RNA sequence: AACGCGACGAUACUACCCGCACGUUGUAGACGUAUAAGAAUAGGCUCCGGCCUCGUAUCCUAGCAGGCGAUUCCUCCGCCGGCCUCGAAGUGGCCGUCGGUAAUUCGCGUAUUGCAAUUUAGACACGCGCGGGAUCAAAUCCUUUGCAGACGACUUAGAUGUG
RNA sequence: CAUCGGUUCUGGCGGGGGGAUAAAGGCCCAGGGAAUGUGGCUCCUCCGGGAGUGUUAUAGCCCUGGGUGUAAUACCCUCGC
């Protein structure tokens, strides 16, 4: 949902007398900025291990960039989403060149498909498949196929939506 | 002899007023410049001097032809289309009538 | 049924004003409704609700086990 | 975008209703337009679902007199196209009607446009538009069902068109030929400074 | 010639071949390997 | 038997299939990543040609008819570099239809009105050198 | 279907010119005139061109034939003229046959027969204004009933306010064109029989 | 009963108008046909062969 | 889900010449020529092999896929009708009033045409006319049967299916009165 | 369809047609207001060699708003006439005469509208003029009829006759 | 029309700072590894190509650490013309 980016947000209580050394907690978030990773950060928390904002502290913000980008992988997604059912699991898979897209493909595939907005949507688990054999779903694994290569039939071109009227009837064949 | 035009402006049309739904403001007219089709192209025709060229009952001043001088103020739109001020708002029967635009004052 | 050659009198989608607020009361009203039998719902629930875990078609859930029992192991050695 | 003393439709393998949106904003900006070929203009959806829009639309009329202000049905094709034109117009003001004057529309090609070009709207094409695999129609078909008694007139008609077409299209192709022989012929009768100068400024 | 009879008579019928659009994504091999995995990790 | 079957051949998108893009560079497909998007790079000394890797949607791209033989899948840019310089892509597209079209395009745009007014002078002796081979021919027959 | 052109013949009967006119006996009578002078120039090329015309492109062929009404015992003098199809053969048949057939009086037994239904298409008789009891045969009203009892009592009860086409109402009876079919043919007695 | 525009009746009148009625009407008309032709037969611009032209629009003034 | 590449195969005998344009097939074989327009359907035709027709879509839906069966199924029936063709024998059967079939072949239009008499006494003559390419016979080595051949499948047994039509028994109990023309079997010519 | 259309007959005048002579004449709006294949789009085009994203094309486009005279060229344009041809609401092709015509080069002229001010310039229609060619018509009231009719309207007759 | 002032819209250009002192990437250095296994080898063919073996060979790829390097560029902030 939006340009988002991966955030290491680490956290923590306020220190008091009882607890001069209170524990540090580290999320990764996908967010648009700071201030929506810092916000989902602290309602994260809130939710898990009863840390208040008001009684805590941001320690850390920092991206986290990826690896590389240039290179075609295959991402495991284990996600739960609320419908009007309740909490369900699903595990799907995207084709992308890092982690972030493949979170916003998620988004928007979400969206389309079960009606899922962001605030009803747990991202659990991203990981890269570190094999071929990991990828599970036929729609990428007819995409991971050796030898792979495909024509494009039917392809509208593209003619400028100013140019109103066309002398020659177009062709849909490149 | 010679077989060319004599054409030294660009061909438009009055589409419309400065409008809303329902309200509309004679004080700022919508030029389509032909062959003008995006921001970029019609930011070349700012400033530049635009005519309506109609024509009266009686003979004036040696002459049966009136104008309406004004000016492209901004672009409009995302299309090319331009907003004109001219000296005296254009008359609402040259909703699709044709104006010239002149190449003066040029900067080239 | 002959409705091609035939067709009937049209459903109208052209919504009345009257209908659109009556309609709007009764949602509001439905709402504070249910939002009164929910605080006396005698009802039994669960301090803690069911989770449904990890789908099994997640290729490193066998991983993720180990790293729980791991995990649990090291909690119950501290503690 | 271009000015124009009039444009001349080929209304085949259009889209009605985009065909329409298209030529009324043309001719509200004031560009006069000839729609041809009526009866081959296309509507997406399956047929029987246009069948039941112009049954649903032969239901209503006046009832108090079917002779007066009532919504008169009109059957031919470029009338059907008509009233998709006219209802993007506002045509009960005199502008609306200043409008509606600039646009002509015609079951065929009647001459003398059967010698003139005829463009067609990429914006509205039925192959460039519609999903392959989805159902269209013909208004053409569609009127010979709701009563349009000149299918078969245009279709011969048409016939004839295209036969003497296919006689200036022969005349066309020995023409492009000549020129082509005349071109390769005089390209040793120039000269070569003339030809490398407009090679190099793109001619 | 064929041997068996069809039963809505239609005896020109080809034999048909099961309608597997996703047949040859996974070879079998590794199909196996993936249900010991699975059945260890239940 | 003989079977005659008069169909469609398109050009595919493979590794090592050269697009051509909207701004006239060239690339290789390096990896297909889904039916809409590939993964391309354009390694050409030529700066109007030459493409950074990334990724190209097929939308915006065009199928030329240079195919980089034996390109491997995933190729980084000094091995897709080296097969480019080998295959010799950018004599290859200078010799196509598209790039004739483009830099005439090109010559076109970049005329002066002294250049127009020549153009315009040296088009008609020309003209009349085709019109009196074309009145000699139809003459003949 | 468009006329594309009609062919007179060179001499048109008195009886006939009179169907062009409201006021013959004060006319100079100069109808046709010019256009007979059309078979005496240049052996009557125009003439040919328009049946040449008629032949290459018209679809449907009809003769143009009038009444003599100067042998009926009516008053009137101008003759009743319309146009007859000519059905079967080509164009060209129909084109030769009716130029064959001009300037020629057709009897009746040239075109029906005896035993064949035929239809009659003519004006019934005017009734002038007539109310709705005749006009459409409703039902009469009591006797002294007020305002009237040759009428429709209510000739709307029902939305919407006004009045529909399908009441009846008082009006114009008679004087209406009809065409009645199927009537068979008895006798074509001829003129010269004296026993017919 | 079987209405006026019943597909069995359509289909019985065609039989009928085909073998019963339509030889008695093409012989009737075959007998009139002849007695009506008998009493029908009791440079190309200059001569009219070449058909020439004749002694609101479909299109805008232009 | 999109399929990226599905794939059918068509073979062809050593007898048959396949020629398809444009989404028009025409199979000649000894017994004659068939044509069919698929044009309907979008497929890519090609010769992976000798001998073998390939049908593919490309980036198809499910049932894109699947329509390419009923193109294999309609291109197979086509080839096995130009080599051994198609045959129907049907039988009339009757109670009491014998069934009388007379075929005659109509010289203006080519086709045969089939008259029916003495369906349960009845006195109309029902009349079927017969698809173009499709041959009826009246058997000599069985009794009360007629045999329908042809290289168009539809053709022959939508003629069957005519014939069995028009002899419909109205406003009686099917239990008891069981006149009628059925087709009793279906096979090759060859 | 009384604000849809066609064919035909006769059309007196200030009416009609032709040539030019112009409009304090008008028109939802000239300024190169240039450009005919058909058909398919999971296929097409071709000169048969090949070619197809693309009209970002092709044609045309120089001279006092375009002079005069050469040099030079046989290309392009236009009016008439002949023969054909074109009916979906009818117009093009070939040939011939005549007139104009930088594809090349040159001379004489342009000023002064004063530093911009519509570049008054096209087409159709209408009108007033001459100078010619062509043509001598109808309708209505009135009288009458009853196939008609509240009144209008309608069917008829009224010029020498079968009145 | 030129030169200004006030308000405002819009286009381009030269710098500075930050983050993993961007992440990548190119070219080198040193290790490790695998397949949608390159070359080679073996076995089948419709002679078109398949199947197997095995780690760079007559293609290449991935992971880690180092150098060029305070590299470039993106993004964000900012000084001006």
């Amino acid at each position: 949902m939006g340009r988002l980016q991966e955030y290491q947000v680490i956290g923590r209580h306020l220190p008091t007398e009882a607890n001069p050394n209170p524990a540090l907690y580290r999320m990764r978030i996908f967010a648009p900025n700071e201030v929506v990773a810092k916000s989902r950060f602290w309602y994260f928390l809130r939710g898990l291990k009863k840390v208040k904002k008001a009684t805590g502290e941001i320690v850390s913000v920092n991206v986290i960039s990826e690896k590389h980008p240039l290179k075609v992988k295959n991402f495991g997604i284990w996600l739960r989403y609320d419908s009007r059912s309740g909490t369900h699991n699903m595990y799907k898979e995207y084709r992308e060149t890092s982690r972030v897209a493949a979170v916003e493909a998620m988004y928007a595939d979400m969206a389309a498909r079960h009606r899922a907005r962001f605030r009803s949507i747990h991202i659990l688990k991203v990981v890269e498949l570190e094999k071929t054999e990991d990828v599970k779903r036929p729609y990428i694994k007819q995409l991971v196929a050796k030898n792979l290569s495909f024509p494009l039939p039917h392809r509208v071109p593209k003619i400028s939506t100013k140019k109103i009227f066309s002398a020659k009837r177009p062709s849909t064949f490149s | 002899p010679s077989e060319a035009g004599h054409r030294l402006y660009v061909k438009g049309r009055h589409l419309s007023y400065q409008r809303g739904r329902r309200n509309t403001h004679p004080k700022t007219s919508l030029i389509k410049i032909e062959g003008v089709d995006d921001t970029a192209a019609a930011n070349f025709y700012l400033g530049k001097r635009v005519a309506y060229v109609y024509r009266a009952q009686k003979e004036v001043r040696g002459t049966k032809i009136r104008v309406i001088w004004g000016k492209i103020t901004r672009p409009h739109g995302n299309s090319g289309v331009v907003r004109a001020k001219f000296t005296h708002p254009l008359p609402a029967r040259s909703f699709g009538a044709s104006v010239r635009i002149m190449l003066y004052p040029s900067s080239i | 049924a002959g409705t091609i050659n035939k067709p009937k009198k049209p459903t109208s989608k052209r919504k009345t004003t009257r209908l659109r607020a009556k309609i709007s009361k009764r949602a509001a009203e439905k709402k504070r409704k249910e939002r009164k039998l929910a605080r006396k719902n005698p009802e039994w629930r669960s301090k803690l609700k069911k989770d449904p875990g990890i789908p099994n078609l997640f290729p490193y859930k066998e991983r993720l086990l180990q790293q729980i029992e791991e995990e649990r192991i090291r909690r119950k050695e501290e503690l | 975008s271009s000015f124009e003393s009039v444009v001349v439709i080929d209304g085949k393998g259009h889209l009605l209703g985009r065909l329409a949106s298209i030529v009324a904003k043309q001719l509200l900006s004031g560009q006069k337009i000839v729609v041809v070929r009526c009866e081959a203009l296309n509507i997406s959806g399956e047929f029987f679902r246009a069948k039941l829009k112009y049954h649903a639309y032969l239901r209503k009329m006046t009832r108090y007199n079917p002779t007066r202000g009532g919504p008169f049905h009109f059957r031919a094709p470029s009338r059907i196209f008509y009233k998709a034109v006219r209802g993007m117009i506002p045509h009960k003001t005199a502008r609306g009607a200043a409008a509606l004057e600039r646009l002509k529309v015609f079951e065929g090609v009647p001459p003398p446009y059967d010698k003139k070009k005829k463009m067609v709207v990429p914006q509205a094409l039925r192959v460039l538009r519609l999903q392959p695999g989805r159902k269209y129609c013909t208004v053409g078909r569609l009127s010979h069902e709701v009563g349009w008694k000149y299918q078969d007139v245009v279709a011969r008609l048409e016939e004839r068109r295209k036969a003497k077409g296919a006689a200036y299209y022969e005349r066309k192709k020995l023409a492009a030929r000549q020129l082509s022989e005349a071109k390769k012929a005089a390209a040793a009768k120039v000269d070569p400074k003339v030809s490398e100068a407009l090679a190099a400024y793109g001619y | 010639k064929n041997l068996g009879m069809r039963k809505n008579g239609q005896v020109w019928l080809p034999a048909k071949k099961a309608f597997r659009p996703t047949k040859g994504l996974t070879s079998w091999e590794l199909r196996v390997k993936k249900r010991q995995e699975q059945a260890a990790m239940k | 038997a003989e079977i005659n079957v008069e169909a469609t051949s398109w050009r595919r998108v493979e590794v090592g299939r050269v697009l051509k893009l909207e701004n006239g560079s060239l690339a290789a497909i390096v990896e297909i990543i889904d039916h809409k998007r590939v993964l391309a790079d354009g390694p050409s000394s030529d700066p109007k040609l030459a493409t950074p890797r990334g990724i190209v949607p097929l939308s915006r791209a065009l199928l030329t008819p240079i195919v980089i033989p034996k390109l491997p899948r995933g190729a980084r840019t000094g091995a897709v570099k080296k097969a480019w310089e080998a295959y010799g892509v950018d004599a290859k597209w200078k010799e196509t239809n598209w790039a004739k079209k483009q830099l005439q395009q090109e010559r076109r745009q970049s005329l002066t009105d002294f250049d127009r007014f020549k153009v315009m002078r040296l088009k008609k002796q020309r003209r009349f050198e085709e019109r009196k081979a074309l009145a000699k021919i139809k003459a003949a027959a | 279907l468009r006329s594309l052109t009609t062919v007179w013949a060179e001499h048109l009967s008195d009886e006939v010119k009179r169907r062009f006119y409201k006021n013959w006996y004060k006319s100079k009578k100069k109808a046709f005139t010019k256009y007979a002078k059309k078979y005496a120039e240049n052996n009557g090329a125009s003439i040919t061109r328009e049946l040449e015309r008629i032949k290459k492109y018209c679809t449907v062929v009809r003769v143009l034939a009038h009444t003599q009404i100067r042998k009926t015992p009516l008053k009137q003098k101008k003759a009743h003229l319309m146009e007859i199809q000519i059905n079967g053969g080509s164009v060209a048949d129909k084109v030769e046959f009716g130029r064959s057939l001009f300037e020629k009086p057709v009897t009746i037994d040239t075109i029906f027969e005896k035993d064949e239904m035929i239809d009659v298409i003519a004006v019934t008789k005017g009734h002038g204004f007539v109310g709705v009891t005749a006009r459409w045969g409703t039902k009469k009203l009591p006797r002294k009933t007020h305002k009237g009892l040759r009428k429709v009592a209510c000739i709307g009860a029902w939305h919407p306010s006004h009045v529909q086409w399908t009441v009846a109402r008082a009006g114009q009876m008679g004087y209406h064109h009809r065409t009645s079919v199927n009537h068979k043919i008895y006798r074509i007695g001829k003129g010269d029989d004296e026993a017919n | 009963a079987k209405s006026a525009r019943a597909s069995r009746i359509k289909e019985n009148h065609q039989r009928f108008k085909k073998n019963i009625a339509g030889p008695v009407e093409a012989a009737r008309l075959e007998r009139l046909s002849a007695k009506l032709m008998a009493i029908a037969q009791a440079s190309g611009v200059k001569s009219g062969k070449s058909i020439g032209r004749k002694d609101s629009s479909i299109v805008f003034p232009m | 889900m999109r399929y990226i590449h599905s794939e059918e195969t068509i073979p062809v005998p050593e007898n048959v010449k396949v020629s398809i344009k444009s989404r028009l097939v025409t199979v000649e074989g000894p017994r004659g020529k068939l044509q069919k327009d698929l044009s309907h359907i979008a497929v890519n035709f090609s010769v992976v092999k000798k001998g073998v027709i390939g049908l593919e879509i490309h980036h198809g839906s499910r049932k894109d896929v699947a329509a390419l069966r009923t193109v294999r199924t309609i291109i197979n029936n086509m080839i096995i009708g130009v080599t051994k063709g198609f045959k129907y024998k049907m039988r009339y059967v009757y109670a009491h009033f014998p069934i009388n079939v007379n075929v005659e072949k109509n010289a203006e239009t080519g086709c045969y045409e089939v008259e029916i008499r003495n369906f349960i006494g009845e006195k109309i003559v029902r009349k079927v006319v017969m698809a173009p390419g499709v041959e009826v016979e009246i058997s000599k080595a069985q009794k009360d049967e007629l045999i329908l051949s042809g290289n168009s499948l539809e053709a022959v047994s939508q003629s069957a299916a005519d014939i069995q039509q028009i002899c419909k028994v109205r406003n009686k109990d099917i239990r008891k009165f069981l006149d009628g023309i059925y087709v009793s079997e279906k096979g090759n010519i060859v």
